[PDB]
RNA sequence: CCCCACUAUGCUUAGCCCUAAACCUCAACAGUUAAAUCAACAAAACUGCUCGCCAGAACACUACGAGCCACAGCUUAAAACUCAAA
């Protein structure tokens, strides 16, 4: 089974700024999607599931 | 070995004491900074209590002498049809313009209140200001 | 008995609609408290029992009015989520 | 000759305004959710006003509008409460758009 | 003119008429809706009795008297005897909250009478006689 | 010290307290027109203060005036005098159809 | 318990009787809101001062005594035997 990589270095500092949420990958995606929705406002089926 | 008794003293006092007792082998990274530049109040847990009887908060209402002039102006002339622009830090409303003229005339020696208020309205009308009495 | 008749608790019928006239009369007597008064008077309510119910009714009305006020106040924020995704 | 806080507060437009009830103020739309317009008018809290039926499309992000203020902060203390409940928003009525 | 639910006041000059008769001249249907019976008496404006019917006089007995269908039947019976005497329009005065309070009025209508007004005269003492003690059920 | 500091005084923007429609007016038992405005048209029932909007003091004066006028021969008990049905409706009660 | 009838009684007058879950189940007065807020629940927690009252349960709103317009009453109010709880 694929193993999650180390989430910090020797100095103990986590690599990702959302580490302490415990869900850095999920909340990083929500942050990226929420950020895209903002830029649009500033600027402004059958075969897929 | 440490202490999670957050209601017993402060993180500084609990840390300082356990360092002396040898329970904590090394000081935490923040300890030396706290010592050199401590907060104004040591962060000690307190339970907020409710006031009873003749105990009242010391906070005082903020009032100014010109507030008396503003209350009368709003009563007599209402709020100006001109809109407040609270974004401009130097905005002056019709009431503020009235208050400044009212203050100028008071410094010229006039002391009556009912007379000092009628002369101010005339001055602004001469300057082109619109003062529609509410009643 | 000594008063004039056909003034008190009297509703006129419109266009032969007796059902709507009866509902209006019943609504009048209900709002004025006569219906509940008639019912409570079929058997004697003892003074200690009347005080208990009157005290219970007055506290329930206050509690319901205070619970309605709270929901009205806290329903202002029932609008759609302004910060969805955060 | 450094200005003091007491001086800043005395001469601030928000201080000079007095009570906020029935005061006309200029607001700015900064966020829109469907037909809910979030308008800042210089206070602590924004107000939320529904898009007017007439000229609804003229109200966009950045559009400056005229408001009649009712409360700077909607708060109320409910029975059996030690503090006040706040909805963290001001109460204001949207009148229209401000134009030059 | 707009409709008024308030009855015309005697001595004033109203324009309302029913078969050429004023409100003060319309006969009265007195409905006593008790808990175990319903009594209906139709009288003239001069207090002349014209018809009487009750659930008991219509062959109902015991708990059957205290039903809506029994009161409706009593209304039809009183209406028939009143219609023979020349009554079309009636003023309804109902006292009591029994089951035949509304049903007795329906029977009067099905019997050929037209109700122009409804009056409640349920006796409410303003302080009066002590009612019987509560029941333990 | 400093001129711009707040000064102690009473609220200059304070609004006056609310007043009932009858605040400052004499309530006489002979003024049946006024008293009739606070009784039910159909039943003559005296309205509670939640319907009349009166304060405790005027609610009491109206109540005492009505009871005096009724038993002294000035005011009916079981219904509102029909003469006063077209007077200003000052009570928060909706009845008809 | 449910239905009906009717009495003492509920009312008045003049005398008695003197009881109540007579209970906000909060003694009177004065003061405090800072301390520890505080066994629990009730009704936020206390201080000063005074009077009244209490000292395991049950026996016991009892016995005896005394007082009382009370005489099948009220007030005051024990003991013996019994238990390791209440
Ligand atoms: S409010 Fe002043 S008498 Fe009613
Ligand atoms: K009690
Ligand atoms: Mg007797
Ligand atoms: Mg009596
Ligand atoms: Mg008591
Ligand atoms: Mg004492
Ligand atoms: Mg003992
Ligand atoms: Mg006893
Ligand atoms: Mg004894
Ligand atoms: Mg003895």
């Amino acid at each position: 089974p694929r193993q999650r990589a180390i989430q910090w270095g020797e100095d103990g500092r986590p690599f990702h700024y959302l580490f302490y949420t415990g869900k850095q990958s999920y909340y990083s995606l929500m942050h990226d999607v929420y950020g895209m929705l903002l830029n649009l406002e500033k600027h402004q089926v059958i075969g897929s599931r | 070995a440490g202490s999670r008794l957050e209601t017993v003293g402060s993180i500084f006092s609990r840390t300082r004491d356990l360092v002396r007792a040898g329970v904590l082998k090394e000081k935490p990274l923040w300890f030396d900074v706290y010592d050199a530049f401590p907060p104004l109040r040591e962060p000690v847990f307190q339970r907020p209590r409710v006031r009873y009887g003749k105990a009242k908060a010391p906070i005082q209402d903020i009032w100014y002498h010109e507030d008396r002039i503003r209350a009368k102006f709003y009563s007599v002339y209402g709020s100006g049809q001109r809109a407040f622009d609270l974004f401009n830090p130097n905005f002056k409303s019709t009431c503020q313009r009235f208050v400044e003229k009212y203050t100028e005339l008071q410094k010229l020696g006039e002391t009556d209140e009912e007379k000092l208020f009628v002369e101010t309205g005339k001055a602004l009308l001469a300057e082109g200001v619109i003062l529609r009495r509410v009643g | 008995a000594k008063h004039l008749k056909f003034i008190a608790r009297t509703v006129m019928v419109q266009e032969g609609n007796v059902e709507s006239a009866y509902r209006t009369l019943n609504r009048i007597l209900t709002m004025d408290g006569l219906i509940e008064d008639i019912k409570h008077r079929r058997y004697y309510e003892k003074p200690c029992r009347r005080r208990q119910r009157e005290s219970y009714e007055r506290c329930r009305r206050i509690y319901n009015m205070e619970m309605a006020r709270k929901i009205n106040f806290l329903m202002r924020k029932n609008r759609a989520d302004p910060w969805q995704g955060c | 000759n450094v200005e003091s806080f007491a001086s800043m507060l005395r001469h601030s437009p928000l201080t000079q305004m007095g009570p906020a009830k029935d005061k006309l103020v200029i607001g700015r739309i900064f966020h829109i959710v469907e037909n809910d317009l979030y308008i800042d008018f210089g206070g602590k809290f924004h107000c939320v006003c529904r898009r007017p039926e007439v000229d609804g499309e003229k109200y966009q992000k950045g559009t400056r509008v005229r408001l009649r203020l009712l409360d700077l902060e909607l708060t109320s203390r409910f029975l059996g409460a030690t503090t006040d409940t706040t909805v963290l928003e001001a109460n204001a009525v949207l009148l229209g758009i401000q134009e030059s | 003119t707009k409709f008024s639910i308030y009855p015309p006041i005697p001595g004033e000059e109203s324009s309302l008429r029913w078969a050429g008769k004023k409100f003060e001249e319309i006969p009265i249907a007195h409905i006593k809706a008790s808990h175990n019976n319903t009594q209906i008496q139709v009288v003239s404006a001069s207090n002349e009795p014209l018809a009487f019917a009750s659930c008991g006089t219509e062959g109902f007995r015991n708990a059957k008297k205290g039903t809506g269908i029994a009161a409706q039947t009593a209304g039809i019976a009183a209406a028939a005897r009143a219609k023979q005497k020349g009554v079309i329009h009636i003023r309804v005065v109902v006292k009591g909250l029994g089951p035949g309070r509304l049903s007795a009025m329906h029977g009067l209508i099905m019997g050929g009478l037209e109700v122009i007004s409804i009056t409640d005269n349920t006796p409410i003492p303003h302080x009066g006689c002590r009612p019987r003690k509560a029941r333990k059920l | 010290s400093n001129e711009d500091l707040p000064i102690s005084m009473e609220n200059p923007y304070k609004e006056p307290l609310k007043k009932c429609i009858l605040c400052g007016k004499h309530v006489d038992y002979k003024n049946v027109q006024l008293l009739s405005q606070f009784v039910s048209p159909f039943t003559g029932c005296i309205y509670g203060r939640h319907i009349t909007g009166l304060c405790g003091k005027k609610q009491k004066e109206i109540t005492k005036a009505i009871k005096r006028a009724q038993i002294m021969g000035f005011m009916p008990v079981t219904y509102k005098d029909p003469a006063y049905l077209k007077d200003p409706k000052v009570c928060n009660i909706r009845y008809r159809e």
